[PDB]
């Protein structure tokens, strides 16, 4: 069968033909499993030479496919060919997709199968600053994977490069208010997540950075940060101390204006403000208390609130 | 083409199963 | 002020004070200080350094060149802006081009900002491009170039009407950029036969 689409593929070069010949020979090499490497370097090869962006699109979801299914086959020189083919290509679309592969291989085994400063780690570190929000959504993700599951102390300089990559994606992220924008956000606060876990040395700094964008963010962004920062402090409880203060501002000052969506940003911020307490709550339950009766009516809101303080 | 991910992994205000307690509650206590 | 913010960043906080600011005037705008801290920048590269420190803290200058990039795409229309942005990406490739310095990930942003910046200008003389593009293919050098003078080729035929055909010269490209594997043969091809064809492409598929 293998022989049969290589056939196919030379002999019947068009879109649609090589298409479903490419999509039926990596299924093939999936099921086989044994010519599943070179299935990925074919595939490589014609994400490289064949000039169509629809091969190229095909040959991007083939190898997420295979990425998904068989990262641990993945060789070395598979990846620098990727990584390569990511670097030098000028479409946007193209290299979104070849990013979404890598960010897949980075959070699996292929990465220490992978290892300095690489074309791996260059890539990653260029796209983390692109314009476009996707590529830098998944460049920062394959940083954060790469800091959290290699201790190698040769790569620590991309430790910050991670923080201040988050952070700026953050400040892109929170003002927008757009599915694609959320997402992104999604992306940014759970690799923000995964490297305060990883690295606790640079938790305070993850925390600061959220806090200080909490003030400067909509509702909605507000909300996904609120999760972070719940996340953060229920595993490091440590530093829910230092982001009382502005957690307790951000709720006087949001519950005075409490229409519609703040309802979710209320039981949020209340969320966080029992979780960051480590003991109980003096003054800022009184502030809680007259928040809820000075305005909200929303039984809801109180109860959810209620059951994350029991 | 695209994938789902959660921030927080025991977020309590996800919506991804709806049970008919809480359903009647909130339908009954919301204003 | 904001020469002082400048050098008090790069050679951390009042960055990040700098980046909501930014972020601000972008959201304000597009719903609808970026001139002042360009303009700062500009007349502080002009003298003398800054962009090698900005290359060792590329965290810190890599986001605000975002930032200003998407400020210039939000609204292009705003001449000045688009142009000193241009003439300072200019000058810190000047400043970066030199070999001691190596790899960063702050030279790759500011190529890409400019090869941006360059795809958005129509050019003159299709015929001459065309030229241009056929003596450049046959020297095979100048990959940079052949790119941006493409991407200027395909603007034109974008915007422009149908030039001279001279199907020899066109072919004589295409199998000229088919050995050097370019990334834009089907965008150009798209461009040329959205405008004869079919003998072109027998002739080429002959060979």
């Amino acid at each position: 069968a293998r022989q049969l689409l290589q056939q196919l593929v030379t002999s019947y070069p068009s879109t649609k033909m090589v298409i479903v010949s490419l999509h039926t020979f990596t299924l093939l090499a999936a099921s086989s499993l044994v010519d599943t490497p070179k299935q990925i370097q074919l595939l490589l090869q014609y994400l490289k030479n064949d000039p169509r962006k629809a091969v190229k699109r095909l040959a991007i979801q083939d190898l997420k496919l295979l990425a998904n299914k068989t990262p641990h086959t993945w060789s070395r020189e598979n990846i620098q060919a990727l990584c390569e083919c990511a670097l030098q290509t000028p479409y946007d679309s193209l290299k979104l997709g070849m990013l979404s592969v890598l960010s897949t291989l980075s959070g699996t085994i292929a990465i220490k199968h992978y290892f300095r400063s690489s074309d791996l780690v260059k890539l990653a570190q260029e796209c983390c600053y692109h314009n476009n929000r996707g590529i830098a959504a998944h460049g920062v993700r394959v940083l954060t994977n790469i800091t959290v599951s290699c201790q190698e102390k040769d790569l620590l300089a991309l430790e910050q490069d991670a923080v201040f990559g988050l952070e700026s994606l953050l400040v892109l992220c929170s003002q927008d208010d757009s599915p694609g924008a959320q997402a992104t956000l999604k992306i940014a606060l759970n690799c923000m997540v995964k490297l305060a876990k990883g690295r606790p040395h640079l938790s305070q700094s993850v925390v600061e950075t959220l806090l200080t964008q909490l003030h400067s963010a909509q509702d909605a962004a507000r909300i996904l940060m609120c999760h972070c920062l719940a996340a953060i402090a229920m595993q490091l409880p440590v530093l829910g101390d230092g982001m009382l203060g502005d957690l307790m501002e951000l709720y006087k000052v949001i519950g005075r204006s409490a229409t519609d969506k703040q309802q979710e940003l209320l039981v949020s911020l209340a969320t966080v403000i029992f979780v960051a307490s480590q003991k109980a709550l003096s003054v800022e339950s009184k502030a809680v208390i007259k928040q809820q009766l000075e305005s909200v009516s929303n039984g809801w809101t109180v109860y959810r609130i209620a059951r994350q303080a029991s | 083409a695209a994938a789902d991910v959660s921030v927080w992994e025991e977020n309590w205000e996800d919506d991804i199963v709806q049970d008919d307690f809480n359903q009647q509650l909130r339908l009954e206590m919301e204003r | 002020d904001l020469a002082g913010m400048f050098l008090q960043i790069f050679p951390r906080p009042v960055a990040l004070a700098l980046q909501q600011a930014l972020g601000q005037e972008l959201a304000r705008v597009v719903q609808g200080i970026t001139v002042r801290v360009l303009q700062a920048l500009a007349t502080l590269l002009s003298s003398p350094a800054l962009v090698m420190s900005m290359h060792r803290s590329h965290f810190l200058a890599c986001p605000l060149l975002r930032q200003l990039c998407q400020y210039q795409r939000c609204v292009p229309q705003d001449t000045g802006f688009s142009s000193l942005f241009l003439k300072v990406l200019l000058q810190m490739l000047q400043w970066l081009d030199s070999p001691g310095v190596e790899g960063g990930p702050l030279r790759a942003q500011l190529r890409m900002l400019a090869s941006q910046a360059s795809a958005g200008r129509r050019l003159s003389d299709v015929r001459g491009g065309l030229l241009r593009l056929a003596e450049a293919l046959a020297f095979r050098q100048d990959l940079e170039v052949v790119s941006s003078t493409v991407r200027a080729v395909i603007a034109t035929l974008r915007s422009g009407e149908q030039c001279s055909v001279e199907p020899d010269l066109i072919s004589k490209v295409l199998q000229g950029l088919i050995e050097v594997r370019s990334p834009h043969l089907e965008e150009l091809l798209t461009a040329f036969f959205s405008a004869k064809p079919v003998v072109v492409v027998s002739s080429l598929l002959l060979q």
